[PDB]
């Protein structure tokens, strides 16, 4: 009936670095992002001053730039420069813990691309913690205060898709062809010979997720030094039930999945080239399948088959993306012109979960 | 001098550049093997082939040519020929796969592993040239590496040469007629590259020269090859003012210059107007007013389009032959009389006009027939705009459902550049339907 | 240059890999002895596709023969192309499979893959640029299906960005020479819809239709059905093999021709089929083949066109011929017969030409569908499958070698889910 997938969008705000590096031509670099509300965005806006004179040509009298530029994406959910990391919890992740501690499956998906701000939205630093230590503190916070008539269960897995091949990061000796995607009965969906974890804090929580990124496949000699070349899924099993109720043979059961996601790669940037190639294809592949899954969803229409099967990742979510489960997706974006191309790809893989048309 | 370089990317380049060398080898006295016999037989010393040629020591007279396909077949094809002694041995070729009909590969994964080779070449033919006037490119939109490997080709001519013409021929889908499913998706990726990169870009479509077979040569199972021969009859218009002497001659520049208004605008239609089989050569006295006719017939256009739902921005009228001025000076102001050809208000001259002596050539074992007058026309109008338009709907079909994009961005493509181009491709039309708009 | 490895398993296979062989040596020129003696140099252009040189002017086709036992081995070797083969690439145990998909892929097709796999990674470094592979092998069988999914998988492992065929011989409804055929059909598309390119479809139903009705064949054996496939086989890879006016490789067919990743199941069809004693009564021109082609009778998947729609179609043709009439007659077929065909596609064919007809025809076609009808073919088989599955009728022959009932309701799944994916393109949207 209503949209369990939500996605929300986070603007950056430049570093001092770059606040002065080429900014200096406004008093180059000039912020192709504007915000307007928190559902409203403007791709590269004709905000620059000295503009008069290129309208001049635009309009019909001398055809060299009539082309236009300006793009209006309308989004759920909309952070701006301002906005710290505590409202993008409590307006993104949170309400997500409600629907696991009640028994229904919730996914988070962080996506983007290099330089955009997910390390520090999903990470953060020591002082300044990101969404996930959050969720997971109010998560035992939660626990604790039901510790009293009902007993919960957490359990850990953080695994990595990479080359449509699963591998498990907790546990690296573990093979690929051990590593296989089961359904079950229940319509539960179980990855085998996953290394599970039964963590009792989150300071146990970030340890486990550390010693997994240690362990992650990452490549140099891309923009960035440490780019990530697989998604990496951690889950949280949480597993319930009455502490002084029934003593019956049913406990219920829930999962909330953390996805962070590749990002897309156009080779054009890429020149010696080799296997990367094929892990750029790879990555782009299951992006898209990604992209075909929430859409089907989204759209009441194509929904009578949800193309599940296109790649491991959206097979291992089929039981966490339908209308049960609350999906939220953080799409972090720069706002600096130096990330312009990169950037707009992006905001046009999060506007294709709902294609709400702004023209209106 | 007066040198062009010619660049036939894939198979419809490089058998359209068959056709091309064909005639100039007839046209300039040339045999196959290279040897010109009016050398050794008159003399020599009294001819202007260099716009196509060039010549060594020995007498072989070398094509200015780059012959580029990302197979082994049509250019192996070309080894085994006719022509064989003729070209360079540096005809170039991948030694692996095509790429698939897509442009992911043309562009980004397998059109990489040559395009130092051909930047190479086309440096020791440029180093070579003394005047050099401007690039001729031959490719197909439809086409995997004639979208992508012209485009990665043409982005490093610009950055190279930058101030030289640089003229694209090229093969634009029919409205119903086509040879493969994802030819809208690697001709929209195109529009980049002859929108940015090119300077005057010539379309043409095959259903439109199959009905002028058909019509005119009385031909009902033409092959590519009489396409190829009359593509090759339009580029022998277009550069014979380079290699003869005329009344009015009309190079390249000239010609950009009176028939680019815009930057942009830059989409021409071209026509050859005496297309005519030897049974109705005669029955036909073909004077200078009746091809001029024939030339604004929307029967006798290369592209599926109506010139009468548009207004003509510009005409350049080239004619080959016994041509006098007063005379196309009398065809013109009888098709300005002509209410159903309207031009718009801001170009009351109109008409770019050259005028050459050399009739055309025909080729032994051709259609067209021998005929002391010939005229190309190339004239820049809105109409073509709607070629476009059926082509975008295309698009907007397999798009929605993202249909085949796999397979474009396992090859090194994001998904948003097939947004992009067709942005770009919308605003296009949206020029061409704001400068036919009359004047306030 | 486009190197092609050409890999047999099982009777079937072997068989139709034989015939093929033969077929394309004729096509070439080569002799039973692998010497050359054809009349034109065209054959000799591209023979590295399909034949390695050997010293004193021989060629060896780069083909490599696997089985389970040696029965079928002996079989090719004493036929009429036996000693072309090279002898180490006959790869063969001596236990078989039984008719069990678990045999040839767990227990005694395991021990043999290894070599098999040598034997492959050997003749795939000899070539200056690998095309892909191409598996010839039957679906209701055991080392067949086993064995070529096991192989499938371990060579997309290797060469994952290398095109794999794969000619795989259904099961039938009305044919059966097997009790367990459901079984090892689904559990081999449960590995062919994950890890091959192209698969075509082949049902012997329809080839025994095509031999009684267009052939008007009286005693038709397995010498004409393979017969056929080696037809439609040899004219996929035309173009790789000959010049043409419009080139098209397998990449290009599977670029063309598949919408989505999942479907690539194709029912193939060669056009020029008629019965001695009526071949004066027409004139072979390029109408008349474009209508053999289309029509449900010519189909070697045993699938009717009629209940569903062509999501893509190519035609590879062979011969003198001209582009305006393909063109028109493409064209013609779609406008004509717009239901069975999907409107969100607006060109549904893909159109090849090469310039050598086959040895004795003035000009032939091959045509490969893809159409929602093969949803049939699947449909069929879980029919079967639930009705032997729902009582474990001869299960414990195949839990006994390892196996488990997860992999059966696994493998039955994705079948249903292919046959939905399928179903969704069908109705007008
Ligand atoms: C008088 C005449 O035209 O002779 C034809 C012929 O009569 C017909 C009936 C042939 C004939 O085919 C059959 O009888 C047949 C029987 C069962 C299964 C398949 C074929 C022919 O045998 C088949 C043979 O085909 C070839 O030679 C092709 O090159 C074929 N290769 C082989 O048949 C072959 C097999 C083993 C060893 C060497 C060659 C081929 C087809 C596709 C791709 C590559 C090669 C041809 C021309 C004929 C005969 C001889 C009677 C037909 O065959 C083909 C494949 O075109 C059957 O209907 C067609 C149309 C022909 O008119
Ligand atoms: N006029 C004309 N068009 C041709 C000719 N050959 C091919 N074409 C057109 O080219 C279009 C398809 O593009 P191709 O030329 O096949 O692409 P390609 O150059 O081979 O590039 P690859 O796909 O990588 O092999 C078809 O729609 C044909 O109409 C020709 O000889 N003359
Ligand atoms: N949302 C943000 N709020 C405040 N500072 C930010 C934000 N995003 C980035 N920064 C700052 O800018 C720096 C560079 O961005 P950073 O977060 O390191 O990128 P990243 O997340 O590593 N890139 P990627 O992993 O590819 O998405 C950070 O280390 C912070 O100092
Ligand atoms: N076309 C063809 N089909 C065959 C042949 N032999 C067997 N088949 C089919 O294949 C099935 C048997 O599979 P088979 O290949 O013998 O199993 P395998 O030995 O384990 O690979 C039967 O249902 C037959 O319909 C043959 O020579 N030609
Ligand atoms: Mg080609």
């Amino acid at each position: 009936k209503q949209s369990s997938i939500s996605v929300a969008v986070r603007v950056r705000p430049f570093t001092e670095a770059e606040s002065n590096r080429l900014v200096k031509i406004d008093n180059g670099l000039r912020k192709i992002i504007n915000v307007v509300d928190d559902r409203m965005l403007i791709f590269d806006p004709p905000e620059t001053n000295p503009l008069t004179k290129m309208q001049r040509n635009a309009f019909p009298n001398s055809f060299k730039g009539s082309r236009i530029r300006e793009h209006r994406f309308v989004f759920d959910r909309l952070f701006d420069e301002d906005c710290t990391q505590d409202q993008v919890y409590r307006n993104t992740t949170q309400p997500l813990l409600d629907s696991v501690l009640d028994g229904y499956n919730a996914t988070v998906f962080a996506y983007g691309a290099t330089g955009c701000g997910k390390t520090h939205t999903i990470s953060g630093t020591p002082e300044d913690p990101g969404v996930i230590f959050l969720t997971m503190k109010e998560l035992y916070n939660r626990i604790e205060e039901l510790k009293d008539t009902k007993i919960i269960d957490i359990s850990l897995s953080y695994l990595e898709i990479y080359n449509e091949t699963i591998r498990d990061l907790l546990n690296p000796m573990t093979q690929c062809k051990n590593l296989v995607i089961r359904e079950d009965a229940n319509n539960k969906i179980s990855v085998s010979n996953l290394s599970r974890h039964r963590p009792n804090s989150v300071e146990e929580v970030m340890q486990l997720i550390l010693e997994g990124n240690k362990n992650r496949t990452c490549s140099p000699t891309e923009a960035n030094a440490t780019s990530s070349r697989s998604h990496a899924v951690l889950q949280i099993n949480v597993i319930q039930k009455d502490r002084t109720g029934d003593i019956t043979e049913e406990h219920t059961f829930a999962t909330l999945s953390i996805i962070d996601l590749a990002g897309s790669e156009r080779a054009a940037a890429t020149k010696n080239r080799g296997a990367r190639l094929n892990e750029g294809a790879n990555i782009n592949k299951s992006l898209l399948a990604l992209g075909n899954c929430i859409n089907a969803l989204c759209d009441p229409r194509r929904r009578n088959h949800v193309p599940y099967r296109d790649s491991k990742l959206t097979r291992l979510l089929k039981f966490s993306l339908g209308g049960n489960c609350k999906t939220v997706m953080i799409v972090c974006v720069s706002p600096s012109s130096q990330h312009y191309d990169e950037t707009l790809n992006t905001l046009k893989y999060a506007d294709r979960a709902k294609e709400i048309k702004t023209k209106l | 001098m007066r040198e062009c370089i010619s660049i036939h990317v894939g198979q419809a380049g490089v058998q359209i550049g068959n056709a091309c060398w064909e005639l100039y080898c007839l046209e300039h006295g040339i045999q196959p093997d290279g040897q010109m016999p009016s050398d050794k037989t008159i003399g020599g010393g009294d001819d202007s082939f260099n716009t196509f040629f060039s010549e060594t020591g020995a007498g072989k007279h070398v094509p200015r040519a780059v012959f580029v396909d990302l197979e082994p077949t049509v250019i192996d094809e070309v080894r085994t020929g006719t022509y064989r002694q003729l070209f360079h041995p540096e005809q170039l070729i991948t030694g692996k796969e095509d790429a698939a009909n897509n442009y992911a590969r043309g562009h980004y994964t397998i059109g990489k592993e040559i395009i130092d080779l051909v930047l190479d070449r086309i440096r020791k033919l440029a180093d070579q040239c003394t005047g050099l006037q401007g690039f001729l490119v031959f490719h197909s939109f439809g086409g995997g590496t004639g979208s992508g490997f012209t485009s990665l080709l043409m982005e490093r001519l610009s950055v190279d040469y930058g101030k030289k013409s640089k003229l694209e021929f090229s093969i634009y889908p029919a409205p119903q007629v086509s040879t493969a499913v994802v030819e809208p998706y690697n001709s929209i990726l195109t529009t980049h590259t002859t929108l940015e990169h090119s300077d005057c870009a010539f379309m043409v479509d095959n259903e439109a020269i199959y009905d002028i077979c058909r019509r005119n040569l009385d031909i009902e199972r033409p092959t590519y090859t009489n396409l190829n021969r009359l593509i090759s009859q339009i580029v022998s218009s277009i550069t014979a003012s380079l290699r003869f002497d005329g009344a009015l001659n009309v190079d390249l520049t000239e010609f950009q210059t009176n028939l680019v208004p815009y930057p942009r605008i830059h989409f021409p239609l071209a026509t050859y107007a005496p297309v005519i089989s030897a049974e109705k050569a005669y029955h036909e006295q073909l004077s200078v007013a009746e091809i001029t006719n024939a030339c604004f017939e929307p029967a006798n256009q290369m592209v599926k389009c109506d010139p009468r739902h548009g207004k003509y921005m510009a005409c350049c009228l080239l004619y080959r032959g016994d041509v006098v001025p007063k005379d196309v000076n009398a065809a013109i102001a009888t098709i300005k009389t002509k209410r159903s050809i309207q031009f718009v208000d801001w170009c009351p001259t109109g008409f770019k006009v050259g005028i050459n002596y050399q009739p055309p050539t025909v080729v032994p074992g051709g259609d067209l027939a021998k005929v002391q007058r010939a005229v190309c026309m190339l004239s820049n109008t809105t109409a073509i705009a709607e070629a476009w338009a059926r082509l975008d709907h295309k698009f907007d079909l397999m798009y929605a459902k993202r249909a085949f994009v796999h397979w474009y961005v396992g090859e090194g493509m994001e998904e948003g550049e097939f947004s992009e181009a067709r942005e770009d491709m919308a605003a296009l039309e949206k020029d061409y339907e704001e400068v036919g708009v009359d004047s306030v | 240059m486009r190197e092609i490895v050409h890999i047999q398993a099982g009777q079937c296979g072997n068989q139709i890999g034989a015939k093929f062989w033969e077929v394309i040596s004729d096509e070439h020129g080569i002799d039973p002895t692998g010497s050359y003696h054809g009349d034109s140099d065209l054959q000799l252009e591209r023979i590295n596709v399909y034949y390695n040189e050997a010293t004193g002017n021989k060629y060896v086709p780069r083909a490599i023969l696997v089985d389970l036992e040696p029965g079928t081995m002996d079989s090719v070797r004493s036929g009429p192309f036996g000693q072309i083969f090279r002898p180490d690439n006959f790869v063969f145990g001596q236990s078989g499979a039984g008719n069990n998909w678990a045999k040839g892929h767990y227990t005694e097709g395991a021990e043999l893959v290894d070599s098999v796999l040598d034997v492959v990674r050997k003749e795939s470094e000899s070539c200056d640029c690998l095309q892909g592979f191409q598996l010839t092998h039957s679906l209701g069988g055991g080392t067949g299906s086993g064995m070529g999914t096991l192989l499938i998988s371990k060579i997309r492992e290797e060469y994952p960005d290398r095109i794999m065929n794969t000619f795989s011989v259904m099961p039938s409804p009305k044919v059966s020479d097997t009790v367990v055929e459901p079984y090892n059909a689904t559990l081999s598309v449960h590995q062919l819809v994950e890890n091959t390119d192209e698969t075509y479809c082949i049902d012997n139903e329809a080839l025994y239709d095509i031999c009684f009705r267009t052939l008007k064949l009286t005693t038709p054996t397995y010498g004409d059905l393979n017969h056929l496939v080696s037809a439609t086989m040899s004219g996929v890879t035309t173009c790789l093999r000959f010049p043409g006016q419009l080139n098209a490789d397998l990449r290009k067919l599977a670029v063309n021709m598949v919408p989505f990743p999942r479907l690539h199941f194709f029912m193939p069809g060669f056009a020029p089929l008629t019965s001695r004693g009526s071949q004066q009564y027409r004139a072979l021109t390029v109408p008349e083949l474009t209508q053999q082609m289309f029509d449900s009778k010519n189909m070697m998947a045993a699938c009717d066109p009629r209940h569903g729609r062509y999501l893509t179609v190519a035609a590879i043709f062979r011969g003198r011929m001209s582009m305006k009439e393909v063109d028109e007659q493409m064209l013609n077929v779609q406008n004509k017969n717009s239901s069975y065909f999907v409107e969100w596609i607006p060109n549904n064919v893909k159109t090849a030409v090469c310039d050598i007809p086959p040895r004795g025809l003035k000009m032939s076609a091959t045509f490969i569908g893809n159409s929602t009808a093969i949803q049939e073919l699947f449909k069929r088989i879980s029919e079967q499958f639930t009705a032997m599955f729902r009582r474990k009728a001869f299960l414990h022959w195949y839990t006994g070698e390892g196996m488990d009932e997860m992999e059966f309701t696994e493998a039955e799944s994705n079948m249903n889910d292919l046959v939905s994916e399928y179903q969704q393109y069908q109705d007008a949207t």
